[PDB]
């Protein structure tokens, strides 16, 4: 039997990962009948052959391939180097060539001037000696039938697909550079070749991570959709019957919105919720029964909030559109009770984003009405292995750059009404800009934005430059702010993560009390930030919290029982001499024993900086004093930490003049 | 000094005039009141007539 | 207060549109041409085939004093086919029991009627209403129609045959049970076969099972063909809704009509291959196969009309298609360019070096081969397939920028190049461009009568491109004179007599593939040039073709033109001698290209044309006749004003399609002058090598299954839109009794968008269905196409619309809904609001006929539009005005339309509610159709309904109403002591069809509504002489019949039709 | 990225293969759409244009 | 695949990698080859569940316990 | 302003845009008539005073 999954499979590591269990297939006996087939080389040959041909020819060739019938290529030297390989060691010559040319290959004479060997070599062609001989320009449909029929196939080019490629001659002759199957074979790239070939249902084409497997499966569903064999995970389970971090199992829940407000059951809305991690659902004990997501004052129950912030946005089931819930308790619609029905897919994603390359600060961009103080209070109370994940002591609020100025920016843009001709009061301005529907007019926003842009370009940007430079000097921090061009106009070093909450912000604006000015002014100001920013498609907020929280749970499952001394580590700057030993924390690491004993001998002595220590010790208990460190050369890459260890992202610099220190590793 | 300069756009493209993402590209809408639709038209027709060349 | 603006902001946030196309389409239009998403036709169902489930509502009083607990089968854990309860009702849930191979992302799921279900009746259009429990009464009909469409699109599967087993229990006489796959398959067998249980008690269930007939259990037929293989189809006696049995049977009949065998596939592929590629098929008793590919010609024609209407006046969506055919013909065609024919020529003739002019280097500076000519020549050759939509012309840069001059050899060579390159374009004005090029060359030498003074002789020849602009001297050859013009007279005669003639090749096959041409006869290709098949397969040079004759005549004119001294006295004998030398040698140059275009390239185009995503669309190649040049071609998609016939609407309601292409002349003429064969080739081996990798795809076989669903969707669209708006098609109307909106074009377009979204989310097609019709009004849509020649005569094609099984099943589901409306959550008639206080236990979903009054009841005041209210003074009673203009007090029996109360609710509440509660005022509110809820009460105790009734009367709004709350009692086993109950809302008709059984685990029902097991449903159980296949479909649903199952397999084509040579 | 879509639909540019990214360009539908070579180059170049430039 | 395994045993028998005596890759198309299979039971159905499990579920669909 | 607030008729340029699809081209030396008329009309959400 043949089954096709949406993952890169190998014969080696895919069983140690537990890949079918990671899709949800229950094969718990481990009767080792599911033999694997490595597909690294066919994915790489797919990568190489999408250079040369059309993807239509490529995929429609690759589909009709019996993966059970073993075959292998053997590519050749070029036509005027193959005779040179036949000249030395004349014993390795097939019996097909010519008795007139064999006698002329096998002799000892140098054949410098060729009077008839020239003719015998020019009239020679490879096509009458080696029978397949695919070509260089073969229209690669026929490659697959050539490999299905035979088992050794001769070729003269590199861009082939389907099997491994063995060399005919030794390596100095070129100018271009069996398997155990036990009847339940699984591995990607489906086949229409034989009955008993199956394709795994479950995960959508929309949510496949490799994008070449996703391109392939999009084509194999856009044609051939009637003749496939889609089977569920449970049908696969019935047919059967260096631990990595940053790879979570992930599902989507299928809840709905219900009221019991009159003592009667009544279903109102229909929702789905994408990419929630499995470990958090195992933590919270989430099951099918009726849940309530409000507690005692209208605020969400601090686990539903973590669930919604942890994943991406919602989606309606009837309209297939994006959905944003009402945070306010005032209904055109509210959600008081829900009921969770089922889980739909079980793929895996890389939690680590592509943009994260070096150890540098993180700049998050949110709109105004995001749940800032509440999400900070929730992430404050997490401490996995003795270390706090995201402390409050080095996270930067959005208005912290605005409150340090002496005309105190919000108070400065309260005074915008005097420049406008006919408003001459703040309450009259907030009445005039709006419609009395709270969607504003575009022309009032245009006039106020022309009045607002010199306040945000001149009187904000150099103060922001000084502030973010000071915050980069005193450690590696995480800066919440608004309107991402606030991070683009002011030259901000570090990562940039445009984010978006899954809730409606603009009603969240006017619920809060004792904020700055009237709430209508806060909402107008929020609209001005939103008009100010960009046109870039941001993200959802879920990726950053998945990165913050979900890798530490796998490390808690892994090394929750070993010793802190031999499974903890610490890295930072180190100055040799002693005057009135010096060490500043830079990053802390939790890892098992073998990973740290691999970490010790890496070349941590490449990077250097300038280290400045002042003498203002602070409220913390051990004898450590605040300091400053400014990196000079290159930045620390994350591969030089690991893929396997789990480190803290952001921290402070706490231990006078400059010192010119170099960083090193320390552990027990 | 010279790299800290940055343009100020008094009439930006309004946020309703962009569609959703295709990968990481949003499309400017046809029913757009902004002036950028002429730039969009010119660079569209230029890209199509460039890619249609056998050169 | 400011606190009320939050609701306005969130309402404006809820009012965003659901489906709107604001961005642009052409990137998807060209992808829709080249590669269409095939639909998901075959889907298997291994469960059981029903959609009506039986839910208990209130639990039975199983420990009771009057009867010991040892009577009931509850105490012994006996699994019952029907849920034991005090009151059981039947509700409708699609696929509650079916194990699905691939779901449709589609359901009709309803709660029991004690719970609310108003969201399913406010989900479609009611974006306006504020309350969560309100739905607009004027929009029930669109909700019900989309619900019926959703029900049908749920139940479009194929019943799969899975795995019998014989029992060893003596319940049945050795019957053959069916096993169905699942994690917990043990609880199903009680639900499946209700007649398997023994009969211990005098419960209603056991009375029914003892009344049943024994032998109708499980398997009773099978079709075995091969020893040791699966049976093909069986017939089983299992519980199954006859409605969804009929729907899946008609879907199976549709696919069985599409079924083909591989022998016809072999014959079709051989006839398309023209013998160049063989395929094989087995000759043995097969097991069975289901390959839905064959359709009729009407579906191909309708899909082709919709696709041509898709590609309109755009020229960048048709460009990748012609580029695709060029790159595809690149590998098929044997000839490549010979790089050195041109330079190996012109060394036979030479000149003196003393001259400064050189015709040979004029050639090699004029034409540049460069292999970029070659793809443009292949595009020009591919453009012959599509002349109705693309007219390939010559670019203006190929013209001599001045109109030319005969005294310049440069412009002489320009005239030669254009006179060679013009016959291969599909432009109908190529001969008049060829004539006017010479007439622009000869200005001042010879003058001709033109038409007017605008389009003169010295005007550039490019500008004509139209049969109105042809000069009259080219029509009437008498007008030009031999003394006045001897050159242009004979060049006119050369064009009139020696221009190439059209021909044909007969590609394709109409057996398996439907014929997809429109104005040409079925399966024919039209070509601008002649074709004669080759006699030999080792080709060699001959001169007996047509284009070398044309080249000879053009070169003979240029001989006569350069020969006379008065046209060019500037040349001495040497330069003119070299000129006519290279002229005559160029007349007798050798090339494989013109004889190739005669002999082999039409065979190639006939081979290519089946394996093609956009099949050919042609208008006739008129040679030189002015009265038959096609001036336009147009499609329609809407009837015009009031008229119905498409033959009358098509004359003025068409959209003209068509673009020019503007190729160049250098490319065509260099590929025409230089072309070689391989030095050793044989054509059967060469084409048999080159065509064999092409015939290993099923893209066109997926394309035919794509072309099914387009015609299916457009017929379903017109059938559904005709229910809410008056159209021209003779539709059948079943749902007039449900209220509906006075609908407009925006409402019809919105409803069509919802139907389109449902038709995509079922079948999983992701791109572009039914949108080329949505841009206009869909209330008068039609489909036709026509073209028109110069003389005013039109030719049209109006393809007939074929049958449509989804439209048939939706009409049948509405026919069933007319009687079984109570199961989908609807009551008919209207309600009567009035105080009733007694101890009687009758149900207000089936009232006694004493309380109900009609319009014909004497002394009943009917109120309408003519309604005002005047108060009372000094003890006088407040009065309201009759429709007939009479004052009445607040007494008696009244009749309201719903809209009167709905438009004047709050002023009527305050005046009327105190009189309904105590005084003798009974109001009948007419609304036709309404959803409902149910509240049960114990008849032992006091019960009042004024809270529910006054809540409903408060919640009636001008936009929406909530579900009507009824209050029926609970049927009891033993005798009970009565208690007074006060009711306010009763119905007007019988509505207890949703009820199933009262006290089903009990001997009898004394107090309350009584109903046994409905024996009119289970006719096959309760009637001994009734045949097994008998459905009482328009009246009842029967909940049980014989259903057939299938065990067909769906293999690919290339695993059956191999074709290994 | 929108203008190059038609006449280069599947064929790749020099070195850069074809790919696929999902789209939400119509508010009702969400799908994965195949991407040509030059479109893919615009996809990779847009990340760099959005991020801004750092200077050593 | 029985013809593939027979051809593989034929190639293994007498000192080869390719076999002169093959059972697949015949020039004759026979797409209707029906060998016996464990997918089918005896009586015209599938063998997704085994027959003993089917009979056990069939007789466990009706049991009857003691009263309380 | 009062006519605009009474009037049921809202003005929506998607009726022109979905019909025409502005960037169609023909005879690529200059513009197409569809692109010409949409560059001349500018169907866009603005005032209709």
């Amino acid at each position: 039997a043949y089954i096709a999954v949406p993952a890169v499979v190998d014969s080696r590591s895919s069983e140690a990962i537990g890949l079918l269990e990671s899709f949800g297939v229950d094969a718990g006996s481990d009767a080792n009948d599911v033999s694997y087939q490595d597909h690294d080389y066919v994915v790489d040959q797919l990568q190489y052959m999408l250079d040369g041909y059309e993807a239509g020819d490529v995929i429609d060739a690759l589909v009709y391939r019996n993966w059970l019938h073993h075959s292998v290529y053997c590519l050749l030297p070029p036509k005027s180097q193959l005779l040179e390989y036949w000249k030395s060691n004349p014993s390795v010559i097939p019996d097909n060539v010519d008795r007139r040319l064999r006698k002329r290959l096998m002799l000892k004479k140098d054949l410098r001037k060729d009077d008839e060997y020239n003719q015998l070599a020019r009239a020679f062609k490879i096509s009458d000696v080696y029978a397949p001989l695919i070509s260089s320009t073969t229209s690669p449909m026929t490659m697959i039938q050539n490999l299905n029929q035979g088992e050794i196939v001769y070729t003269t080019t590199d861009r082939v697909i389907g099997a491994r490629v063995l060399l005919y001659a030794p390596r100095k002759y070129y100018a271009s550079t069996r398997v155990p199957h036990s009847r339940f074979n699984v591995g990607t790239f489906p086949s229409i070749a034989t009955p008993k070939c199956s394709v795994m249902s479950g995960v959508d084409i929309e949510s496949i991570p490799n994008e070449f497997i996703k391109l392939f499966y999009q084509r194999v569903k856009s044609i051939h959709a009637n003749i496939l064999n889609d089977i569920s995970p449970q049908i696969v389970s019935d047919m059967i019957n260096h631990v990595d971090v940053y790879r979570v199992d992930v599902v989507n829940v299928l809840f709905e919105v219900v009221d019991v407000a009159d003592g009667l059951r009544s279903v109102s809305r229909k929702l789905i919720m994408h990419t929630v991690p499995v470990c958090i659902l195992e933590l919270l004990g989430i099951e099918i029964a009726d849940y309530c997501i409000r507690q005692e004052d209208g605020m969400f129950t601090d686990w539903f909030l973590l669930l919604t912030m942890l994943s991406d946005g919602l989606t309606d089931r009837r309209t297939h559109c994006q959905y944003l819930i009402n945070p306010s308790s005032m209904p055109p619609d509210v959600i008081l009770n829900i009921s969770i029905t089922g889980f739909i897919n079980r793929h895996t994603i890389d939690v680590m984003p592509d943009v994260y390359d070096f150890i540098k600060p993180i700049g998050a961009v949110l709109p105004k009405g995001s749940f800032k103080s509440t999400i900070m209070r929730v992430l404050d109370s997490i401490s996995v292995l003795g270390v706090k994940i995201m402390p409050r002591a080095h996270v930067v609020d959005s208005d912290e750059v605005g409150e340090q100025m002496e005309p105190t920016f919000e108070h400065a843009v309260m005074e915008i009404y005097k420049g406008i001709a006919g408003v001459d009061s703040l309450d009259d301005l907030t009445k005039w800009v709006l419609n009395s529907d709270l969607v504003p007019h575009d022309d009032r926003l245009g006039q106020l934005f022309q009045a607002f842009l010199p306040l945000a370009k001149d009187l904000l940007a150099p103060m922001a430059r000084q502030f973010y430079d000071n915050s980069m000097s005193e450690g590696r921090l995480l800066t919440f702010a608004h309107a991402d061009s606030e991070l683009l106009n002011a030259n901000y070093f570090g990562h940039l993560l445009r984010l978006k909450i899954p809730y409606i912000t603009e009603v969240n604006l006017m619920i809060r009390k004792n904020r700055e000015g009237g709430e209508l002014f806060q909402l107008v100001l929020s609209y001005l930030y939103k008009m100010y920013a960009t046109s870039a498609q941001p993200k959802w907020f879920g990726s950053l919290l998945r990165l913050l929280i979900c890798p530490w749970l796998h490390m808690e499952k892994l090394i929750g029982e070993a010793d802190p001394a031999s499974t903890s580590a610490e890295i930072g700057w180190h100055v040799p001499r002693e005057q009135l030993d010096g060490f500043i924390p830079y990053v802390s690491i939790r890892a098992p024993r073998l990973v740290i004993e691999e970490l010790m001998e890496k070349n941590w002595g490449q990077y250097h900086a300038q280290v400045i220590v002042t003498d203002q010790l602070v409220v913390g208990e051990p004898r450590r004093v605040s300091a400053k460190a400014v990196i000079k050369g290159n930045h620390l890459p994350v591969k030089l930490i690991s893929r396997f260890a789990c480190f803290t992202l952001t921290s402070k610099y706490e231990m006078g003049a400059a010192y010119n220190a170099r960083l090193a590793f320390r552990s027990d | 000094q010279e790299y800290t300069q940055s343009p100020e756009i008094k009439v930006p493209i309004p946020q309703k005039d962009w569609t959703g993402p295709i990968g990481e590209i949003r499309i400017l809408k046809d029913t757009t009141s902004s002036i950028a639709r002429y730039l969009y038209r010119t660079w569209y027709l230029a890209a199509a007539r460039m890619a249609a060349q056998p050169r | 207060e400011i606190q009320r603006h939050i609701t306005e902001f969130i309402s404006s946030w809820q009012n965003h549109p659901i489906v709107q196309v604001s961005a642009d389409v052409e990137n998807r239009k060209t992808a829709q041409l080249l590669h269409a998403d095939t639909p998901r036709l075959v889907t298997w169902d291994a469960g059981l085939c029903t959609s009506f489930k039986i839910v208990p509502i209130v639990p039975a009083q199983v420990p009771q004093d009057v009867l010991a607990y040892t009577f009931f089968t509850s105490s012994y854990a006996i699994q019952s086919p029907f849920p034991e309860a005090a009151v059981s009702r039947i509700v409708v849930h699609t696929r509650w029991a079916s194990n699905v191979d691939f779901d449709r992302d589609s359901s009709v799921i309803m709660a029991p009627p004690t719970e609310n279900n108003i969201h399913l009746f406010k989900q479609l259009l009611n974006t306006e209403t504020l309350s969560v429990r309100g739905a607009n009464p004027l929009m029930f009909r669109a909700n019900v129609l989309h619900m019926l469409l959703e029900f049908v699109l749920d139940n479009l599967y194929l019943n799969r045959h899975t795995g019998f087993s014989q029992d060893h229990t003596p319940f049945t006489e050795g019957a053959n049970l069916r096993s169905l796959p699942g994690p917990d398959a043990e609880k199903w067998y009680s639900i499946m076969y209700p007649t398997r249980m023994g009969t211990p008690n005098v419960s209603k269930i056991c009375n029914f099972v003892a009344s049943c007939v024994r032998n109708r259990v499980g398997r009773f037929d099978r079709a075995q063909m091969m020893n040791g293989a699966m049976s093909e189809w069986v017939d089983v006696f299992e519980t199954s809704d006859a409605l969804t049995v009929s729907i899946r049977g008609r879907w199976m009949a549709r696919l069985a009509r599409m079924n083909i065998n591989p022998t016809e596939i072999e014959w079709a592929l051989t006839e398309c291959a023209q013998g160049y590629v063989t395929v094989t098929s087995p000759y043995a008793p097969s097991v069975n196969r289901l390959m839905p590919y064959r359709i009729s010609n009407a579906e191909r024609q309708i899909s082709q009309i919709i696709r041509v209407m898709n590609i309109g006046n755009n020229a960048t969506v048709i460009q990748p298609v012609l580029q695709d055919i060029s790159v595809l013909l690149q590998r098929i065609s044997p000839l490549q360019i010979d790089p050195t024919i041109i330079s190996n020529t012109m060394s036979t003739v030479s000149e003196s070096t003393t001259q400064t002019l050189s015709p040979a280097s004029s050639i090699l500076g004029k034409l540049r081969p460069s292999n970029s000519d070659f793809s443009s020549f292949r595009v020009a050759l591919a453009g012959w397939l599509y002349n109705g939509v693309v007219t390939t012309v010559i670019d203006d840069s190929s013209y001599p920028k001045d109109g030319g001059s005969v005294t310049s050899l440069e412009n002489l060579w320009d005239f030669f190049i254009l006179a060679l390159a013009l016959p291969l374009t599909t432009d109908p004005c190529a001969p008049v461009k060829a004539f006017m090029t010479l007439a622009n060359m000869m200005v001042g030498f010879e003058t001709i009568p033109m038409d007017n003074q605008i389009y003169t002789q010295s005007r550039r020849a490019s500008a004509f491109s139209t049969p109105h602009t042809w000069p009259r001297c080219f029509m009437n050859i008498q007008l030009i004179s031999p003394i006045d013009a001897p050159i242009l007279r004979q060049w006119a005669e050369i064009i009139h007599r020696y221009w190439p003639n059209p021909s044909q090749i007969r590609y394709g096959t109409p057996n398996v593939f439907g014929s997809a041409n429109l104005f040409t006869p079925p399966e024919v290709l039209l070509l601008p040039i002649d074709h004669q098949p080759a006699n030999v397969t080792t080709p060699t040079l001959d001169f007996t073709n047509e284009l070398t004759n044309w080249r000879a005549r053009v070169c003979e004119l240029m001989k006569n033109l350069v020969d006379n001294q008065r046209y060019q006295p500037g040349w001495t004998q040497s330069l003119v001698s070299s000129m006519r030398g290279t002229l005559g040698k160029l007349k007798l140059i050798k090339s494989m290209t013109p004889m190739y275009l005669q002999q082999l390239a039409p065979v190639e185009l006939a081979v290519i044309a089946p394996m093609l995503p956009f099949p050919p669309f042609q208008v006739p190649y008129v040679r030189l006749d002015r009265d038959r040049v096609p001036t336009m071609v147009g499609v329609t998609r809407q009837s015009r004003d009031t008229i119905t016939q498409p033959a009358l609407s098509l004359s003025t309601t068409n959209t003209t399609v068509g673009v020019p292409l503007a190729l160049d002349a250098r490319a065509i003429t260099v590929a025409l002058l230089s072309g070689k064969y391989p030095p050793d080739l044989v054509t059967n081996v060469w084409y048999a090598d080159a065509i064999y990798p092409m015939y290993a795809d099923t893209e066109v076989f997926s394309n035919l299954q794509r072309d099914v669903i387009t015609c299916e969707a457009v017929q379903t669209l017109v059938t559904l839109v005709a229910q809410i708006s008056e159209t021209q098609y003779p539709v059948d109307r079943y749902l007039d009794w449900i209220p509906s909106l006075r609908a407009s074009a925006a409402t019809a377009a919105t409803f069509a968008e919802w139907v389109n979204t449902s038709m995509k989310t079922a079948f999983d097609l992701s791109d572009m269905l039914l949108e080329p019709l949505l841009s206009g009004d869909p209330r008068m849509t039609q489909l036709a196409i026509q073209y028109q020649q110069y003389n005013g005569r039109t030719f049209n094609v109006i393809p007939e619309m074929p049958g449509s099984v989804i439209a048939d099943c939706v009409q049948l589901t509405a026919e069933v809904f007319n009687h079984e409306y109570n199961l989908f959550g609807i009551a008919r008639g209207d309600i009567i609001i009035g105080r009733v206080q007694s101890t009687h236990l009758w149900s207000p979903l089936a009232p006694p006929p004493d309380l109900v009054f009609d319009r014909d009841t004497p002394g009943v005041h009917i109120f309408g539009r003519d309604c005002r209210i005047s108060f009372g003074m000094n003890g006088a009673a407040p009065m309201i005005r009759d429709e007939t203009g009479m004052m009445v007090p607040f007494e008696g029996n009244w009749i309201f339309p719903l809209a009167l109360w709905q438009m004047n609710t709050r002023y009527f509440n305050q005046q009327f509610d105190a009189w309904i509660k105590t005084g003798e005022l009974r109001i009948r509110i007419e609304m036709g159709a309404y959803p409902y809820m149910l509240h049960y009460y114990d008849p032992r105790q006091y019960a009042n309904a004024w809270n529910l009734t006054s809540a409903w009367l408060e919640e009636i709004t001008p936009t929406s109403i909530p579900s009507v709350p009824f209050m029926v009692p609970i049927s009891s086993d033993h005798d009970i002591s009565s208690a007074p109950a006060v009711q306010y809302i009763i119905s007007t008709e019988y509505n207890d069809r949703s009820l199933f059984c009262t006290n089903s685990s009990s001997p009898q029902t004394i107090a309350g509504p009584d109903k046994h097991i409905p024996v009119e449903r289970y006719n096959i159980l309760t009637n001994p002489d009734a045949p097994p296949t008998q459905i009482q479909l328009p009246e009842v649903v029967d909940l049980y019949n014989v259903v057939t199952r299938y065990a067909y397999e769906t293999p690919p084509i290339t695993a059956v039709v191999m074709g290994v040579p | 990225h929108e203008g190059v879509a038609s006449s280069s639909i599947g064929k790749p540019f020099m070195g850069v293969p074809a790919s696929i990214v999902n789209d939400e360009s119509v508010v009702g539908v969400r799908a994965a759409r195949p991407i040509s070579g030059m479109q893919n180059m615009i996809q990779h170049l847009s990340k760099l244009y959005k991020r801004g430039f750092s200077y050593r | 695949d029985e013809a593939d395994d027979a051809t593989k045993k034929q190639a293994k028998d007498t000192e080869k990698a390719k076999a002169q005596v093959t059972y697949s890759d015949t020039g004759i198309n026979n797409a209707n080859e029906l060998s016996r299979s464990g997918n089918v039971d005896n009586e015209g159905g599938s063998n997704q569940k085994p027959m003993s499990t089917r009979i056990a579920e069939a007789t466990s669909a009706i049991v009857s316990k003691h009263p309380a």
